[PDB]
């Protein structure tokens, strides 16, 4: 007996499309900046973020 | 900022695919309820700024607030006992 | 996202520098303070520059002296700390370990 | 000015008018000290350092058409 | 007083005409005409035992009453 | 407790950057006054350091095109 | 008397009688209760 | 450059205000106005007012300027002076603000927080100037009472 | 005849009609006992949304039209006002056996005998009034003449 | 209309007895109590099974007394 | 510059706004609506100046201003929609 | 397997009713079968009163 | 550079599927609710249905409209489409799983809300008829009545927390739900959402516009209108349920993406929203207005004032 089942899975679907839909931008901005999104950046993280990569880019060419 | 960057290239996108959707087939009363609306907007709009600072503000900020809001729902009875928002 | 530079130097990469935050403020505290009250006499970046040499070169030598004692731990502990762009809250496990083999105080 | 700096920190330029009054109000020797006046005002303006730079790039055009 | 018109569930044909206010309902009159067919004049040139489905198609909800 | 443990943190950081961006703004200064002074030499010589503002109170330079911190 | 009209008026209006409650609830807790817990808190 | 679109828009968008017919025309280019000065508020730094002159500017005073406008629609019955501030030099010539660009000094002492201008608004507002606060509490509530009297028989 | 290009054209024909037969929107006109019977048929025993079926109330975006009932002179102008201001893509069922030639009131005045003579009545379907099978059977007959329905190899060939 | 805020007031005075009832009555009508049974009445009818006679395949009950095809 | 390009697009919308209130004399909406305008302007430039001097007091007069210029356009329209009775 | 899964099986995926035959077919008995090839079942019991009896067209 | 389109498109064409899936569930289980099934033949379990629907209405023969052809007619209805996704911007579906963390958030969706009245306005006053007319101005006039009340719903939420991005937010509930001790909040935020959205008991405006228009703009407003639900139901349990947190707080539980709890949650409400449809009879407008000023503001108020009052006496405030 699941003939309720039949109800939630259209439902369901909706479930599915939101997870991938988040997951999708997550994913892609993992890939196009190499680590996470951060949520909340006040001035001091940008700022920060900033100094960090051109402390590395010099690093690296030195 | 830099997030309404997003946030306006998500508008032009968002305007990109409905023309797409679109192209593919081819009186007192509502006077006084925008008044009364007009006048309890602002009401949130004040209200924003003192939902998030009550803490650097002691018993003070709560009553001045609560005055504002005693003033402005005599004016709400008012406006209820001469029934302009009767419909 | 490494903090060794290719070499012993350790390459300060803020997030390294919040990583020993945890753990700077009981070395140069002292030293780093009396920095602070120089900034405070006179914002005048020309005639407070000794005591900010002076707290950077202590700093150095502090990341030198604790990236070595500490290496895989630290190296990880950076590694999760780019990662969570500087979260604390997030894998907390590698602060554990930064406090057992690493230098405590 | 008062203090209420954009992002809760004394304004930019608040130590200069705080100078200003208690000048202005301590010693009311008449426009003794009109002198800070112009450094308030050039805080909240920065006139002279505009015109000074400008100038400076003016003069460093002109040698150019030698 | 607006005229308006009402020519709607399928709750039968009919067509109420209205007198309004506002909105308030100051006369209204039905148009009723819209499905007739001559069931005394056939129920006439007929007879009674052939008559009886008359009655059972008139008020086509009470399908015995009316017989 | 969290944000207080964050804040404590960065406060704690803050005066190797500040001592680090403070002597990038040294060598920048020092670059500017270096070209003000080669471009004003057989001008009538006005104290080419020249704080325009007296009275101390090193007032930072603060260019034009305001909020310049954000964007 | 003045209880039956009150009786009668909370009957009537349930939801403004409701509204009035938490509205007097939230207006008492502080003027009556923040005095004791300082005092509370000053003397433990 | 975007700056310059916003006023631009603002600009021609307010003639139309004044000069086209059609009055719904009018209210239309009228919201467009106060749209891209939304947005223009919003380049300028300050995100909450930007917020604000949407919900009360835009969602509020225009919905009503609309409803009444719809109710009768069938009641149909510096060049110079640019010059002269642009010529003054006490503006920075953009080419200075070139090198200067990588000058500015970064304090990394007073953003270790951070009060985004809704909360120190709020602070300010509340805690002094209140009595700058109860008062606009008595210009509404004569708005309403006024729009009560005037119009509700 | 790029014999791929036939199968391709055979398969284009396939899917338009499986949608347009799938998604069929009625629009009822209840004139008699039949709307009775036809909401039996729209009730809970023999579903008709299962079968993707929607009575859509307004005419202008309907499929088909069900005239279920019996036609009347004052009736028919509104009928057939209703009937053209449909889009192109139409049918019509006439339930009941008087919306299809006349009927019982067929022999007496004021009834039109039989709603073919206003709109060009596709299926009728019998009945006095259809049992609600015999109704539904209609609309799988209708479901029928539509899948038949090779369209745009007509558009190739013209 | 007279009599209506007559009978208005007592049957104001019949209901509100003690303060029990008003109290009763009043968070009767706050918390949605009808509207809750309805919604668990319906959840119930949800959960279970159907009619839904599946027609082309299984198709309705007659009697041999039925008319039709002559 | 950019603070001279505020200003100036400040005072134009100011000067629009009373060109449209003078000009126009008898349509009364689009004499409300260069009200709003003025009012508009003032509040842009109250936020200017409030962001190029630092300091505060600029927003607290801006959004007090946007309460007086709601009350003054609900009022004033208030007159119009009696005056459009007759 | 692919045989009968393309004789009366897979056709269910885009043709719904077969999918609910298949359902009652899986609970159901056999009763009859009849020479245009079909097949009737009687799933009696504890089911309903309106489906028990059905058939599968072949 | 080209990442944010993609993800812009990642959030778009998502949510016409999931808006799609929405109306089919919407039928099938309000027929399980009435003793019936739904659309049952077209897919394996009625699936292929929404498409088939679409494709009808896309091979459909078109009819253009007679009232100002152009720029004011085949506008509006993109209006409120472009509004409602431009809502949908900003929504958290896990830890950073963002797309712009605009650090007003709640502004940010209470003033969209309001545009959407603007497009539902000039959508209804573009046509000809004035009955069309009047029934725009009476869905207008509900929509911003119960706009004001989710305003102070708002208020008291972000009372219960300090800042205003969402995220945050959601960390203030990883604590414990707000739904939970401010259940009759949930309940008229809940009210508030079914009549801004004039769905469940709330539709005499769309009732009597029935009783008394081109296919492809009559499609892109019954788009809009869904796809606003589903973010109403979706920032009603970002903001009173917990918001990609687990409940009871087991490790277990942990091993779930987090992201299908946001799923799971909103999927309840979309629901609710459905079964409270199908369970009751339609107020009229005089008493819709009449609830709506008379019921729900006074006691949304309040709630403010009683939740302000309990956080403040207590060091329990951030
Ligand atoms: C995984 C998603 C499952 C969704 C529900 C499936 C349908 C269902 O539960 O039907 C009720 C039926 C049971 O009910 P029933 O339809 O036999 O009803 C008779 C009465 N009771 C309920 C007492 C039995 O479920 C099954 O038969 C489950 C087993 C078969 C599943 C076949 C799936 C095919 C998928 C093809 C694509
Ligand atoms: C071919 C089957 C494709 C998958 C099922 C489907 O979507 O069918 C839709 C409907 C089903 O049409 P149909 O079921 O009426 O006829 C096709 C019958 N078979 C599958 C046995 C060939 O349309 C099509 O499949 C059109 C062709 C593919 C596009
Ligand atoms: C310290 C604080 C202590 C608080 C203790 C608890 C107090 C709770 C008071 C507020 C309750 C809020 C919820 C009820 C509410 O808003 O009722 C308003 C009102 C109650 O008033 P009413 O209008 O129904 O009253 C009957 C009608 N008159 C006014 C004529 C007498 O609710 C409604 O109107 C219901 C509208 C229909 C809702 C349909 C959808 C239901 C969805 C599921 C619900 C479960
Ligand atoms: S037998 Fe025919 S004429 Fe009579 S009620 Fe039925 S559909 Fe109408």
């Amino acid at each position: 007996n699941l003939r309720w089942m039949e109800a939630v899975l259209p439902l369901g679907i909706i479930a599915g499309m939101l997870c991938v839909m988040g997951n999708a931008q997550y994913y892609i901005h993992k890939a196009a900046h190499g680590r996470p999104k951060h949520i909340g950046n006040d001035l001091w993280d940008v700022a920060m973020e900033r100094r960090d990569k051109k402390l590395h880019e010099q690093a690296a060419s030195s | 900022m830099s997030e309404f960057a997003p946030i306006c290239i998500y508008l032009v996108i968002s305007l990109l695919v409905s023309l797409i959707l679109l192209g593919l087939p081819f009186d007192i009363r509502f006077y006084l309820v925008s008044i009364l609306f007009i006048i309890f907007d602002p009401e949130v709009t004040f209200s924003f700024p003192w939902a998030v600072s009550l803490n650097k503000i002691d018993p003070f900020g709560s009553w001045s607030m609560m005055a504002f809001l005693l003033i402005l729902t005599i004016g709400s009875l008012y406006e209820w006992k001469r029934g302009a928002l009767d419909w | 996202a490494s903090a060794v530079d290719a070499s012993g130097n350790p390459i300060p990469s803020s997030s390294v520098l919040m990583a020993s935050s945890k753990h700077i403020g009981i070395r140069c505290h002292s030293e780093n303070l009396d920095f602070l009250k120089c900034k405070k006499k006179d914002p005048n970046p020309e005639k407070c520059l000794d005591k900010g040499r002076d707290v950077t070169r202590c700093v150095l030598g502090l990341l030198k002296d604790l990236h070595q004692k500490c290496t895989k731990e630290m190296d990880d502990y950076v590694g999760c700390m780019y990662y969570h762009t500087n979260e604390f809250d997030l894998c907390r496990k590698e602060q554990q370990a930064f406090e057992k083999k690493c230098s405590l105080e | 000015a008062s203090g209420w700096g954009i992002t809760g920190n004394k304004g930019r330029c608040y130590d200069f008018w705080m100078d200003f009054s208690e000048c202005m109000s301590r010693c009311r020797e008449p426009k003794d000290c009109g002198l800070l006046r112009e450094d308030y005002l050039e805080c909240l303006h920065h006139s002279k350092e505009f015109q000074r730079r400008n100038r400076i790039y003016k003069e460093e055009q002109r040698k150019i058409r030698a | 007083n607006f005229t308006s018109n009402f020519g709607p569930a399928a709750h039968g044909v009919l067509r109420s005409v209205l007198e309004m206010n506002g909105e308030v309902v100051e006369r209204a009159e039905p148009h009723i005409g819209l499905l007739h067919r001559g069931t005394e004049k056939l129920i006439e040139y007929k007879t009674y035992l052939q008559a009886l489905p008359y009655f059972d198609r008139l008020d086509y909800v009470s399908t015995m009453a009316q017989e | 407790a969290l944000k207080e443990e964050k804040y404590a943190a960065r406060r704690s950081i803050l005066p190797v950057l500040q001592a680090e961006e403070d002597e990038r703004f040294v060598r920048e200064w020092h670059k500017y006054l270096a070209y003000e002074a080669e471009v004003m030499k057989d001008v009538p010589g006005w104290k080419v350091g020249e704080s325009v503002y007296n009275s101390g109170r090193w007032v930072p330079p603060a260019s034009g095109e305001l909020r310049p911190d954000i964007w | 008397a003045v209880m039956e009209k009150l009786k009668m008026f909370v009957v009537q209006e349930p939801v403004v009688a409701a509204s009035c409650l938490i509205a007097g609830f939230g207006l008492f807790l502080p003027a009556v209760v923040r005095p004791i817990l300082d005092s509370y808190q000053a003397t433990k | 450059m975007i700056l310059s679109v916003l006023s631009s828009l603002a600009l021609v968008s307010g003639l139309m205000v004044v000069r086209a017919k059609n009055p719904v025309h009018s209210v239309l280019f009228f919201i467009l106005v106060f749209c891209d000065t939304s947005g223009l508020l919003l380049l300028l730094g300050l995100d909450f007012s930007a917020m604000i002159f949407l919900v009360v500017y835009i969602g509020a005073i225009a919905v009503l300027f609309l409803f009444v406008v719809m109710m009768f629609h069938i009641q149909i019955a510096l060049w110079w002076e640019m010059f002269f501030i642009l010529d003054n030099e006490t503006i920075p010539l953009l080419p200075t603000q070139i090198n200067t660009t990588s000058l500015i000094y970064t304090v990394y002492a007073g953003k270790v927080r951070s009060w985004t201008n809704l909360e120190t608004l709020g602070n300010l507002l509340y805690t002094y100037y209140f009595v700058w606060f109860l008062v606009p509490s008595l210009i509404l509530l004569v708005a309403m009472i006024g729009a009560i009297v005037l119009t509700m028989h | 005849v790029s014999k791929a290009a036939e199968f391709v054209i055979s398969k284009v024909d396939d899917l338009m009609n499986w949608a347009r037969r799938g998604s069929i929107w009625p629009m009822t006109f209840g004139l008699a006992c039949c709307a009775v019977e036809m909401m039996h048929t729209g009730a809970a025993r023999y579903d008709l949304d299962r079968f993707g079926i929607i009575f859509r109330p307004s005419p202008r975006q309907s499929d088909c039209m069900i005239v279920a009932g019996t036609l009347t002179n004052k009736m028919a102008p509104a009928l057939r006002k209703v009937y053209d201001q449909m889009p192109e893509p139409r049918w019509v069922i006439s339930m009941g056996s008087c919306a299809n030639g006349g009927g019982y009131y067929h022999y007496s005045y004021s009834v039109v005998r039989g709603c073919d003579r206003i709109v060009p009545v596709d299926i009728y379907v019998p009945g006095c009034p259809p049992t609600a099978e015999a109704l539904l059977y209609g609309l799988l007959q209708l479901q029928k003449k539509i899948n038949r329905r090779k369209d745009f190899l007509h558009w190739w060939t013209k | 209309t007279k009599l209506e805020d007559e009978q208005r007031e007592q049957l104001a005075k019949e209901i509100s007895k003690d303060w029990s009832s008003v109290f009763e009555r009043s968070i009767n009508t706050l918390f949605l109590t009808e509207m809750v049974r309805g919604l668990m009445l319906t959840l119930k009818y949800f959960f279970e099974t159907k009619v839904t006679i599946n027609y082309p395949f299984e198709k309705g009950p007659l009697s041999p007394r039925f008319r039709g095809e002559h | 510059m950019d603070p001279i390009k505020y200003f100036t697009f400040s005072m134009i919308i100011f000067i629009l706004g009373i060109r449209g209130i003078l000009l126009n004399r008898r349509n009364i909406l689009i004499m409300l609506m260069s009200i709003e305008l003025m009012l508009l302007a003032v509040n842009s430039n109250f936020l200017v100046f409030s962001v190029s001097l630092d300091d505060m007091m600029g927003q607290s007069f801006a959004l007090l201003v946007l309460t007086v210029a709601a009350a003054e356009s609900a009022i004033g329209l208030a007159i119009f929609v009696i005056t459009f009775r007759v | 397997l692919r045989e009968l899964k393309d004789e009366g099986y897979l056709r269910c995926l885009p043709d719904g009713n077969l999918l609910q035959t298949k359902i009652h077919n899986i609970g159901a008995t056999l009763v009859g079968v009849d020479k245009f090839g079909n097949k009737y079942y009687e799933k009696l019991g504890d089911t309903q009163y309106g489906r028990h009896r059905w058939v599968e067209y072949a | 550079y080209i990442a944010v389109p993609a993800e812009i498109l990642g959030i778009i064409l998502p949510l016409l599927l999931g808006v799609a899936f929405l109306v089919l569930a919407e039928r099938k289980v309000m027929a399980f609710v009435q003793r019936r099934k739904g659309p049952d033949v077209v897919g394996s379990f009625g699936l292929l249905q929404p498409l088939a629907d679409g494709l009808k209405l896309i091979l459909k023969e078109p009819i253009s409209p007679s009232s100002a052809n152009f720029s004011l007619f085949r506008m509006a209805p993109v209006a409120t489409f472009m509004l409602s996704l431009v809502a949908w911007a900003v929504v958290p579906f896990d830890y950073g799983m963002v797309l712009s963390d605009s650090n007003i958030g709640l502004l940010y969706l209470f003033a969209i809300s309001s545009l959407g009245v603007y497009g539902i306005i000039t959508a209804g006053w573009s046509s000809n008829s004035k009955y069309a007319f009047l029934g725009a101005l009476r869905s207008a006039a509900q929509m911003v009545s119960y706009e004001v009340s989710i305003g102070l719903i708002l208020i008291t939420v972000l009372i219960c927390v300090g800042s205003c991005n969402l995220s945050e937010i959601v960390m203030a509930q990883k604590q414990i739900w707000f739904g939970i001790p401010l259940f009759p909040v949930l309940v008229m935020f809940f009210i508030s959402c079914l009549a801004e959205t004039n769905r469940a008991p709330f539709d005499l405006p769309e009732a009597e516009a029935e009783s008394v228009y081109s296919s492809m703009g009559s499609a892109l407003f019954f788009l809009g209108e869904y796809a606003n639900m589903i973010l109403m139901s979706g920032l009603c349990t970002s903001l009173s349920l917990g918001g990609w947190l687990p409940i009871l707080d087991l490790p277990i539980f942990k091993r779930i993406p987090g992201s299908i709890w946001f799923s799971i949650k909103v999927i309840l409400f979309l629901f609710l929203y459905i079964w409270v449809r199908a369970a009751f009879p339609r107020y009229r407008y005089d008493q819709l207005m009449g609830l709506g000023w008379k019921v729900f503001l006074p006691l949304s108020l309040a709630w403010v004032v009683a939740v302000s009052g309990v956080s403040v006496t207590f060091p329990w405030l951030p």
